[PDB]
C-alpha cells in the first residue's frame, strides 16, 4: 500500500537540573521500530520492533552517534533560540523535530518532509518541494537566510529522495509480516440507559492495525456528526489500536441508527446496529 | 507560553472479564509543554512499577504518551489515572469505566 | 535510518 517513515526529536531545557534532555523515536507506519534517550543510564538507539534487530553491529553505531551528535546540536539551537526570542535563561522552553518520508504502492517518493517547532509553535518548515522554506516569524526567518546561505535544502532533498525511500523499502520488506498486515477491526454497538428517555448507542472498533479509520454513526442514513462523541484512537499496547463513537438516542428509536466502519483490512465497509 | 492540556482515556487493553489477567491502560494526549505526572491507581492508592512509552508527539506538535500496568479486574476494585500538568490548578483523576 | 546532517538554527 502506501507507507511512511518518520523520525521525531524533542529537547526540553530544565536550568538548574543539568542539560535539556533528548528523545528521539523512529516509526514506520504507526509501528515504534527505534528510541534514544538521553537520560538512559547507557544512552543508545535501541530496537523496538522485531524486523530491525537483524542489523548488525555497525548500524547500532551509525544511528547511535547521529543521536548523540543531534542532543548536543540541539542544546547549541535552544541556546540560540533564547537569543532570537530575547528570552532569559530562567525558563524551560521546548524543540522539536520531525522528518522523514511518504512512499506508493511502486515504492516512490510521494512527499518528505523537515519541520521543526519551538515552544510549541511552528518554527521553520521545508516546502513540499523539498528546496524552499516557511519560516513562521522573523527570528524562523534568520535560520531561514543561513539555511538559504549554505543549501540546506539541497542536502535534505537528497535524503529524502535516496536514503529514506531505500530504507523505508528495506524496512518494509524485512517486517513484511507485520508492516504489510492490516488487522481489521472486531466491532460490537452497546446500549447504556441514561434515562427513561434516552440511551446511549456505542459503537466499537477494536484490535486493529494501522490506526487510520471512519468510525460514523446515521440516523435515517444522515450523518450525526454534531451530535456524535468521538473518542481520540488509541493504543490497546499490543501494537493493535481502538476507538468508539457514541450517540444519544430516543428509547424506541434504535434501529432508525446505524454505525458505519471504514479500515483498510476491511474488503467492505460494515453496516452495524443495536442487537438487542 | 502556549499551553495545551492534557486528554486523558482509562481503558483495558481486551474487554473485561472479571478474574482474567488484562492491562490497564492510561493515555495522555493533546498536551505541552511535555512535562507530567501520571499515576495508575487501585482503590485510591498508587500502583508501582506501572511502565510508559517513549515521548512522541502529532502533527500539530502536541504530545502523548501511554501508561500501563498488567491487572486482574474484578467486581469491586476500583481503578483509575490520575494525572499533574502546568494547566491543572489540581490533579485530575478519571476513573476506568469498563464500558468506555 | 537517520539523516546524518545537523544544520543549526
Amino acid at each position: 500500500g502506501s507507507h511512511s517513515m518518520r523520525y521525531f526529536h524533542t529537547s526540553v531545557s530544565r536550568p538548574g537540573r543539568g542539560e535539556p534532555r533528548f528523545i528521539t523515536v523512529g516509526y514506520v507506519d504507526d509501528t515504534l521500530f527505534v528510541r534514544f534517550d538521553s537520560d538512559a543510564a547507557s544512552p543508545r538507539e535501541e530496537p523496538r520492533a522485531p524486523w530491525i534487530e537483524q542489523e548488525g553491529p555497525e548500524y547500532w553505531d551509525r544511528e547511535t552517534q547521529i543521536c548523540k551528535a543531534k542532543a548536543q546540536t540541539d542544546r547549541e539551537d535552544l541556546r540560540t533560540l533564547l537569543r532570537y526570542y530575547n528570552q532569559s535563561e530562567a525558563g524551560s522552553h521546548t524543540l522539536q523535530n520531525m522528518y522523514g518520508c511518504d512512499v506508493g504502492p511502486d515504492g516512490r517518493l510521494l512527499r518528505g518532509y523537515h519541520q521543526h517547532a519551538y515552544d510549541g509553535k511552528d518554527y521553520i518548515a521545508l516546502n513540499e518541494d523539498l528546496s524552499s522554506w516557511t519560516a513562521a516569524d522573523t527570528a524562523a526567518q534568520i535560520t531561514q537566510r543561513k539555511w538559504e546561505a549554505a543549501r540546506v535544502a539541497e542536502q535534505l532533498r537528497a535524503y529524502l529522495e535516496g536514503e529514506c525511500v531505500e530504507w523505508l523499502r528495506r524496512y518494509l520488506e524485512n517486517g513484511k509480516e507485520t508492516l504489510q498486515r492490516a488487522d481489521p477491526p472486531k466491532t460490537h454497538v452497546t446500549h447504556h440507559p441514561i434515562s427513561d428517555h434516552e440511551a446511549t448507542l456505542r459503537c466499537w472498533a477494536l484490535g486493529f492495525y494501522p490506526a487510520e479509520i471512519t468510525l460514523t454513526w446515521q440516523r435515517d442514513g444522515e450523518d450525526q456528526t454534531q451530535d456524535t462523541e468521538l473518542v481520540e484512537t488509541r493504543p490497546a499496547g499490543d501494537r493493535t489500536f481502538q476507538k468508539w463513537a457514541a450517540v444519544v438516542v430516543p428509547s424506541g428509536e434504535e434501529q432508525r441508527y446505524t454505525c458505519h466502519v471504514q479500515h483498510e483490512g476491511l474488503p467492505k465497509p460494515l453496516t452495524l446496529r443495536w442487537e438487542p | 507560553m502556549i499551553q495545551r492540556t492534557p486528554k486523558i482515556q482509562v481503558y483495558s487493553r481486551h474487554p473485561a472479564e472479571n478474574g482474567k489477567s488484562n492491562f490497564l491502560n492510561c493515555y495522555v494526549s493533546g498536551f505541552h509543554p511535555s512535562d507530567i505526572e501520571v499515576d495508575l491507581l487501585k482503590n485510591g492508592e498508587r500502583i508501582e512499577k506501572v511502565e510508559h512509552s517513549d515521548l512522541s508527539f502529532s502533527k500539530d506538535w502536541s504530545f502523548y504518551l501511554l501508561y500501563y500496568t498488567e491487572f486482574t479486574p474484578t467486581e469491586k476494585d476500583e481503578y483509575a489515572c490520575r494525572v499533574n500538568h502546568v494547566t491543572l490548578s489540581q490533579p485530575k483523576i478519571v476513573k476506568w469505566d469498563r464500558d468506555m | 535510518r537517520r539523516l546524518p546532517i545537523f544544520s543549526r538554527l
